[PDB]
RNA sequence: AAUCGUACCGCAAACCAACACAGGUUAGUUAUUGUAAAGGCUGUAUAAAACCAGGAUAAAGGAACUCGGCAAAAUAGGUUAUGUUUUCG
């Protein structure tokens, strides 16, 4: 079994195409893997939940192995100590996203400018053929 | 609509229509849609949608009013239009 | 790449205080010929700016910028548009771009300006002696020059201490905290790649 | 201030008050129920449910 | 004619705010330039109408200041490419009167009225517009009227590049 | 290793207020020097009445207003030699 899943449909988790289950419109950590398009039977289960925007260097993290470490022995500290743990776990699959999409902006934006960039390079080129033209039309 | 409809069946009863005349037109009641809308501290008011029924009947050479519109044609508006070829020389001159 | 004005005496600058357009006609003529013939301008000069506007802006001011670190006291507008020229060719045509690109360089304490002393407020309104500047070699977070940077940070550090101290006194974290933010993901991953390849190659 | 939002809802508060396990706990509550079966009202408690 | 206010320059308010007014009116005048016509209220219409008027005026000029006025207003660098070159040489015998304005009757819905404005010279244009320059007859009194007024008037179409710039370069080369 | 929750709304047009109600509703997180990344949202057609509401500017005078400086306006901030009062802070 791998530990993390790497085929993933692309349109979809950007949003530009539909789910396998429609219904779900934010899914869940758990929910990703059966909502993506190209879900399969034959495919091996990951050992672990991932959503599709972590990155390839999650698969070295062992993080209850260093919790049972930090344990407090009382057992109502203990008891708040591992509600804090799970509430970290949960909020990293949201900073991923916010990454995510904060970084594919700025992708967005250097590509969209730079197609600007060469659409005036054209208009210029071709009116100053036009210019030259009318000269030398008029010797 | 109404009107359109009625010429049709005067047509079908073998009547010219160039000399039919609106000779009776009212209205009648519908069912009505009920319902309520809230107000201030608790009251209530009414929120009424209504129906009406129209009937339309045109007879031949029936008495009618003298009233008659005057028709111009609309705006000119593609090859049809010359008022490109005004020649504007003459308003020069005494 | 830099072009001529119709009088054909200075470059034209990138900027919106620029009202002069470029020559382009494939043949040179004066102005006076073809101005008052009344013949459509577009033929002649181009009015609009390139499609480079940005870029040429932001190398424009790495040269004013090195420029000024090369010079070790501070100097007018005019001798930074005399050496930058002098040293890379007729680039720049006006004092009041070199100007523009300053404001923006004192702003973000790039560089810093001398100004005299006056006795009152109208005769420093009324003053018209040039101004000289100054760059630092690195950008730095406080306004002024060396003298009163260093003025400004002594100011700063007894503050930081006063600050720290009081919330000890009165049960508060010395130093504020915070969590740490994960900003890696799947998108960074593949720039890093991109990144060498670009540099590989 | 505004009145009117008296009733303020939990799922636990309402089966402790009013739920069946409660009605027969005491001799009164048991005569209420004697007394919705006898009117033959069709639910007998707000916890009842199939 | 369009109606004069007594607000500063004489526009419409368009039932807007100052700031949204000049908003709605740029937009517009953007679209006009790329499709050359559009279908609106009367309101919009008197408005654009004279506004497009102006923006055409500034693309004629063909000078470094005229484009940065037009830069604030035009919002697509296409539209600003064609308006200086394409429209400009359009133009160039036309004295004012580059947009035309046609009522159209009334909406469905809330039966506001609506016209339509298009420029005045171009294919696919509604009716077929005055020449630029009139021709003026040889034996009409209007000839001998505008020689004793205005000697410097123009009967036909100028080219591009006048005498006097040819003789130039023909020196010259 | 079994069993129950997992859709959708959640400062709201979906919960408490008879309503698509300018009201009420707990905790956890995020960009930003003088600003502010991500994400989210969007108004029948006009105008050159009286009058009403919420703003702006105003000659000369400056509480003459009024039960009453109501409302509005106003260099508002920091450091001071000296003096006064203290329960000595
Ligand atoms: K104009
Ligand atoms: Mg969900
Ligand atoms: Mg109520
Ligand atoms: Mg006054
Ligand atoms: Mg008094």
């Amino acid at each position: 079994r791998p530990i993390m899943h790497k085929n993933w449909d692309w349109e979809f988790v950007v949003g530009a195409k539909a789910g396998r289950k429609p219904a779900i419109q934010r899914p869940k950590p758990h929910q990703w893997y059966y909502c993506n398009p190209k879900y399969s039977a034959e495919d091996p289960l990951p050992t672990k939940i991932f959503p599709p925007h972590a990155p390839p260097t999650a698969e070295s993290l062992d993080d209850w192995a260093k919790f049972r470490k930090l344990c407090p022995k009382d057992p109502v500290e203990a008891k708040k100590f591992r509600k804090h743990f799970v509430r970290f776990l949960n909020q990293r699959n949201y900073d991923w996203r916010t990454a995510f999409e904060r970084g594919l902006a700025k992708e967005v934006a250097v590509a969209k400018a730079a197609q600007r960039a060469e659409d005036e390079t054209k208009r210029q080129e071709a009116w100053h053929a036009y210019r030259t033209a009318v000269f030398e039309s008029a010797l | 609509e109404g009107l359109e409809h009625a010429r049709k069946d005067a047509e079908e009863k073998g009547l010219d229509p160039k000399k039919l005349v609106v000779s009776t037109v009212y209205t009648a009641k519908g069912k009505y849609l009920r319902g309520f809308q809230p107000m201030g501290k608790g009251f209530a008011g009414r929120k009424t949608t209504r129906k009406t029924h129209l009937r339309i009947v045109l007879r031949e050479n029936a008495s009618v009013l003298p009233f008659a519109a005057q028709v111009v044609s609309p705006s000119r508006v593609g090859g049809a239009s010359q008022k490109h070829l005004r020649d504007i020389s003459v308003r020069y001159t005494v | 790449r830099p072009a001529l004005t119709p009088s054909f005496s200075r470059v034209s600058d990138p900027w919106t205080g620029e009202k002069e357009a470029k020559y382009a006609a494939p043949y040179r003529i004066p102005e006076e010929v073809w101005k008052n013939s009344g013949a459509p301008k577009i033929l002649f000069q181009d009015p609009w700016n390139s499609p480079d506007y940005d870029e040429v802006r932001k190398k424009h001011a790495v040269l004013v910028h090195d420029y000024l670190k090369q010079q070790s006291q501070p100097i007018n507008v005019q001798t930074i548009l005399e050496g930058v020229n002098k040293t890379h060719g007729l680039v720049l045509g006006t004092i009041e771009y070199v100007t523009s690109l300053l404001e923006n360089m004192l702003w973000h304490d790039m560089a810093y300006v001398v100004k005299p002393v006056f006795s009152s407020p109208r005769k420093a309104k009324l003053s018209k002696i040039p101004l000289l500047y100054g760059a630092n070699k690195y950008q730095q977070v406080f306004r002024g020059t060396p003298k009163e940077v260093a003025e400004r940070y002594e100011a700063a550090r007894a503050k930081h201490i006063k600050v720290a101290f009081t919330r000890l006194r009165t049960s508060k974290t010395p130093q504020p905290f915070r969590r740490r933010t994960d900003e890696y993901s799947h998108v960074q991953a593949s720039q890093s790649a991109l990144g060498l390849a670009a540099a590989a190659a | 201030m505004k009145r009117g939002m008296t009733y303020q809802p939990s799922r636990k508060k309402r089966i402790n008050k009013h739920g069946m396990e409660k009605r027969l706990g005491t001799e009164d509550g048991r005569l209420t129920i004697l007394r919705r079966l006898e009117k033959g009202r069709w639910r007998l408690t707000v916890d009842m449910f199939r | 004619t369009v109606k004069r206010f007594l607000r500063p320059g004489g526009w419409n308010r368009l039932n807007r705010p100052v700031k949204e007014r000049l908003a709605l009116i740029k937009n517009m005048a953007t679209q006009l330039v790329e499709k050359e016509r559009i279908r609106t209220t009367l309101s919009k219409a008197k408005n654009l109408q004279r506004y497009g008027d102006k923006l055409i005026t500034l693309g004629k000029a063909g000078t470094r200041e005229s484009w940065l006025k037009a830069n604030d207003i035009v919002r697509t660098d296409r539209e600003l490419h064609k308006l200086f070159t394409t429209l400009a040489l359009r133009y160039k015998d036309r004295q004012g009167g580059y947009v035309r304005l046609i009522r159209a009757g009334f909406r469905r819905g809330d039966a506001a009225p609506v016209a339509i404005v298009e420029l005045v010279d171009r294919e696919g244009e509604l009716r077929q517009a005055r020449p630029a320059v009139t021709p003026v007859p040889k034996f009409s009194v209007m000839r001998w009227v505008k020689q004793q007024l205005d000697p410097k008037f123009i009967s036909e179409p100028a080219p591009l590049l006048p005498p006097l710039v040819r003789d130039y370069l023909k020196e010259q080369n």
